[PDB]
């Protein structure tokens, strides 16, 4: 509940704590992770997994 | 190639206390 980012590709999972999502789709940012590009956010749906920026924009 | 996503880490699983 802050930040929100916008998926502007169809990334697959890649991790088990990386989620996939599909372009268009947002994502809140919960917590960030040891590197920064790569960031954990939620879903909508209440989902909790990481997602690559280098795959998203963020709004904020 | 695209430019692929970067480098799975997994420090992921700690959160920085920013």
């Amino acid at each position: 509940s802050g930040t929100e980012c916008i998926a502007k590709y169809n990334f697959h999972g890649t991790a088990e704590q990386d989620l996939p999502f599909c372009k268009g789709d947002v994502l809140t940012i919960v917590a960030v992770t040891k590197d920064p590009n790569w960031y954990k956010a939620k879903n909508k749906v209440g989902r909790e997994g990481i997602i690559p920026a280098n795959y998203v924009q963020k709004r904020e | 190639i695209p430019p692929p996503l970067p480098e799975r880490t997994p420090e992921s699983f700690i959160v920085v206390e920013e």
